[PDB]
RNA sequence: CCCGCAGAAGAAGCACCGGCUAACUCCGUGCCAGCAGCCGCGGUAAUACGGAGGGUGCAAGCGUUAAUCGGAAUUACUGGGCGUAAAGCGCACGCAGGCGGUUUGUUAAGUCAGAUGUGAAAUCCCCGGGCUCAACCUGGGAACUGCAUCUGAUACUGGCAA
RNA sequence: UAGCUAGUAGGUGGGGUAACGGCUCACCUAGGCGACGAUCCCUAGCUGGUCUGAGAGGAUGACCAGCCACACUGGAACUGA
């Protein structure tokens, strides 16, 4: 249910930080991003339209981690939904809770977040959650357990997301170790490049 | 005869009721004639599921209908609390 | 007001009974053009009054027999 | 043998506009009448005179904005061989709004949105784009 | 800034005394992204000649056409050879849905969110010139306004 | 096409037909070998195709194709057809199923393993 | 359901990789063996067969077959055609049927509006709630495009009369 | 698959039914249905719904709920609300 394979391999294929590995060493000095993970990675190909559409889909998928099926009952809510559907995509994959946890400075990647919230660390508002794919309301408080706060993996997040860029639509106090999701992330909050059109076409074919 | 009597729905291990009122020979989630509500046994805390219109159920009694046991004490639980 | 269907009498024949046409103006639920609709009613004449060409406001009650629900109330329009 | 004569009135407006003609004349009746009125009320024709008086005939001026015609599509929607008859919430926007169905309620031959705001359906006669 | 786009490259033949002679036709698209539409038909001897051809045809015949903030303004039936396209304006979002070569021409149209349909042949050089067809059929509220001679709010209500 | 002649008579939906008759709607069926033998294809793909005539437990006798480079199929083996036209054949459009109730798995296979019935192999 | 233990420990396959259709090279064989949804591939340098390495897609499942709708505007009401592509009866007359120039009045059958009864519950849709989330369960609503009656309107269609 | 139908169609009267009724008998009249498809043949439980589809439609009617029919096959009543 999980990738669990090499991660720099799908930060190969898409040919953009995916932010998958961390952020610690650099991701080019790791190697070999611009390259396609062939043996025929040397030659770059045409990549029609269905290719370029799947491309980006498989692109916001690993950069979350989320499989297909939980992907396509995504689209299926941001659709029934009203307002700009890719809009609303995106909204609900970042309402998920090893993302807020991510974002917030627990955990250094995604995966780490994934397994801090699978072992029972994380209490959100006053009760421990096991799912990663659980939807964080608007003014939920996100916190750790009594015996996981004394977690050095959770320091070292917390000094490589003190460099990262601390998003704006949740709060963290860093000191209790806890946080609060302040409200909605709009396009512009998120990310800036991907192409939510690309995704929302391709499943209206 | 015409009873109101409790329907079970709801999911395994996880019951929930409709009192409704039926003519009685009919089966217990079968053919009915109105629902006067529901009941929620395991409901939560602050969670209050125990629905009654005392109308429906005293025109349905002055017709003439039986009043099962649990929806009598349902009855007289909604009808002493307020 | 009782519930009243006027319709032409097609054919007077038998003995105290008459067969009616009522005529529907009812529209296609595929097509949608409004069609015409015709129902013959075996109609109950007491008294054998009236005749083959007129027009009759006719009523429902008790069955009479095999056929034949509809009673005569009045002939509007009585014809030749 | 001429059955429809809403029809005749349209395909001569439309001829009009196509043949780039000055004014059409053909006979007139009530209910051309009032399509015209409604048909000047919004701005697809100049005007129009009613002349006869046992024969009438009505002639309608057609407007040319510079290089088209002011009408571009019509069709008459309501046929004699299939009547058309829409509720109040069924009333047609027509072009998205910026055309018009002619509908003839219970209050006369008027449009789509003054059928849709007076709360009333009935005969849509004519799209006019 | 023209942004371009190559639909189709086709492989045709002439044949002469010799024998067949192949050379490559070049379907391209170029478009400002906000209201400017053009189209071009290279044709040369090998493909890259046919490209280049292709959009120096298509920078020169633009035409422009009006589109809301990024939709169109009604529904439009764009006709050509035995192609007879339909596109409907769309609700916000969704994207463009619509097949290959429409599909190219309304995303250098600048049109973000439409809703398409092609009907007959889907030749990609016919619904190429039935979508711009449509796209030039198109008209504003103020050329509309102009037309009946009347202000914009009183045909919108 | 005009609205009268479509209320008289209307739109007539052609008729579904199944290019596998003798399977009766069901996904496979079991028969029995009446005859192992080989046929050529049509002229240009000249081959010999290993086919099998079948009599199925609804009383169909049609011809069957042993899909795979080698088989164990005899007289009076009990197979599973499987439907699926193969093209260069006339007359044959049915599969077996390798994997079946006789018919074995196709030998030294190694990749789409379960589209002739070889389990997986273990090192 | 909560708690304590031990240890990375007990836990990844399946189809595909010529075009459609995302993803490529070597070796074996040589119109044979075989593949194939359609086009088609294999004749000694096979991206199409079989193995290998690499990649792609889905994932506790993955493929095939069967079946239904879609795409198919390919039975077209929405929404097609008929000189030559399939398709105008050989030509008329005419009953049934369909359609109906123009003015006025009346009826109000069609039509429109409103109301009332009905259209079981569930399901579907919206706003919420409870299962650690989700599936699932559940509160209220909307909807059920309909039918009957009643009250009016009367432009349009029909009747009646001139 | 173009004609079908004599208790067949209607009437009077006796009988029968919890109840109207050719429901059943005696009599009288010769009618009733059918090209808005009777009769015959083949297939089939029906509905709320389910699946698909932009919709219109199409396919369907497992589960869940309403109605019907059946209870080895053919028939008959008894008892009883």
């Amino acid at each position: 249910a999980r990738y669990l394979g090499p991660k720099l391999k799908l930060s190969r294929r898409e040919g953009t930080d995916l932010f998958l590995k961390s952020g610690v060493r650099a991701i080019d000095t790791k190697c070999k991003i611009e390259q396609a993970p062939g043996q025929h990675g040397a030659r770059k190909p045409r990549l029609s339209d269905y290719g370029v559409q799947l491309r980006e889909k498989q692109k916001v998928r690993r950069i979350y981690g989320v499989l297909e099926r939980q992907f396509r009952n995504y689209y299926k809510e941001a659709a029934r939904l009203k307002g700009n559907t890719g809009e609303n995509l995106l909204a609900l994959l970042e309402g998920r809770l090893d993302n807020v946890v991510y974002r917030m400075g627990f955990g250094a990647t995604r995966a780490e977040a994934r397994q801090l919230v699978s072992h029972k660390a994380i209490m959100v508002n006053g009760r421990v959650v096991n799912i990663a794919s659980y939807q964080v309301s608007p003014n939920d408080v996100v916190s750790i357990r009594e015996k996981a706060k004394k977690q050095s993996r959770v320091k070292a997040a917390l000094e490589l997301a003190e460099q990262r860029e601390k998003p704006t639509w949740l709060e963290v106090d860093a000191g209790k170790m806890e946080g609060t999701f302040k409200r909605k992330p709009e396009r512009s909050d998120l990310s800036a490049d991907i192409n939510e059109h690309l995704i929302v076409e391709l499943y209206s074919k | 005869m015409v009873t109101i009597r409790l329907a079970r729905h709801g999911a395994k291990k996880r019951p929930f009721y409709q009192v409704v009122v039926a003519d009685s020979r009919n089966a217990r989630n079968g053919r009915f004639i109105e629902r006067v509500g529901f009941f929620n046994p395991i409901a939560s805390e602050k969670e209050e599921g125990t629905r009654l219109d005392l109308d429906r159920i005293a025109h349905w009694v002055g017709q003439g209908a039986t009043i099962s046991d649990r929806v009598a004490a349902l009855i007289k639980e909604v009808n002493k609390a307020a | 007001k009782i519930r009243t269907l006027q319709g032409r009498v097609v054919s007077d024949k038998m003995e105290k009974s008459i067969v009616v046409a009522i005529e529907r103006f009812v529209k296609h639920p595929i097509y949608g053009k409004f069609i015409k609709r015709t129902t013959k009613l075996h109609v109950h004449d007491e008294n054998n009054e009236c005749g083959i060409g007129d027009v009759v406001e006719i009523r429902e009650c008790r069955p009479l027999s095999k056929t034949k629900s509809w009673t005569l109330v009045r002939v509007v329009e009585k014809a030749v | 043998s001429m059955q429809d004569p809403i029809a005749d009135m349209l395909t001569r407006i439309r001829n009009g506009q196509a043949a780039n003609k000055a004014a059409v004349t053909m006979p007139s009746s009530k209910l051309k009448v009032a399509i015209a009125n409604v048909l000047k009320e919004e701005g697809f024709i100049e005007d129009f005179k009613v002349e006869g008086d046992t024969k009438p005939e009505l002639e309608l001026t057609l407007k040319y904005f510079q290089g088209k015609a002011v009408v571009e599509s019509i069709q008459r929607v309501s046929r004699p061989g299939l009547r058309i008859y829409k509720r109040k919430d069924e009333l047609p926007k027509v072009m998205a709004g910026l055309g018009i169905a002619v509908v003839s309620t219970s209050k006369g031959v008027m449009t789509d949105r003054a059928a849709r705001q007076a709360g009333l359906g009935g005969e849509i006669i004519c799209y006019v784009a | 800034e023209l942004q371009e786009k190559l639909i189709a490259v086709n492989r045709v033949s002439k044949t002469v005394k010799g024998g067949r002679i192949f050379s490559f036709t070049a379907l391209t698209v170029v478009g400002d992204g906000n209201g400017r539409v053009g189209f071009g038909y290279g044709k040369a001897r090998e493909v890259p000649a046919a490209i280049q051809k292709a959009m120096e045809k298509a920078r020169r015949n633009m035409i422009n056409v009006a589109l809301n903030n990024g939709t169109l303004q009604h529904p439009v039936k764009g006709v050509h050879t035995g192609s007879r396209v339909f596109m409907q304006p769309a609700s916000e979002g969704t994207g463009i849905i619509a097949g290959g070569a429409m599909r190219a021409v309304l995303e250098v149209a600048g049109v973000h969110n439409v809703l398409a349909k092609a009907y007959g042949s889907t030749n990609p050089i016919n619904v190429v010139r039935a979508t711009i067809d449509g796209l030039e059929n198109m008209n504003s509220p103020e050329m509309v306004a102009a037309k009946r001679g009347k202000s914009v709010e009183e045909i919108l209500g | 096409a005009t609205v009268n002649q479509l209320v008289r008579k209307p739109r007539a939906r052609k008729v579904a037909k199944s290019n596998v008759p003798a399977l009766e709607a069901c996904p496979q069926k079991r028969g029995v070998c009446t005859r192992v033998y080989t046929t050529t294809p049509k002229k240009p793909n000249s081959a010999l195709r290993k086919v099998c005539r079948v009599r199925l437990t609804n009383g169909f006798e049609v011809t069957s194709y042993i899909g795979g480079e080698g088989h164990n199929l005899q007289e009076h083996s009990v197979i599973l057809i499987r439907g699926g036209r193969v093209k260069d054949l006339p007359g044959v459009r049915y599969h077996t199923v390798r994997g079946a109730l006789d018919c074995s798995g196709v030998k030294d296979r190694k990749q789409a393993r379960s589209k002739y019935g070889v389990k997986r192999p273990k090192a």
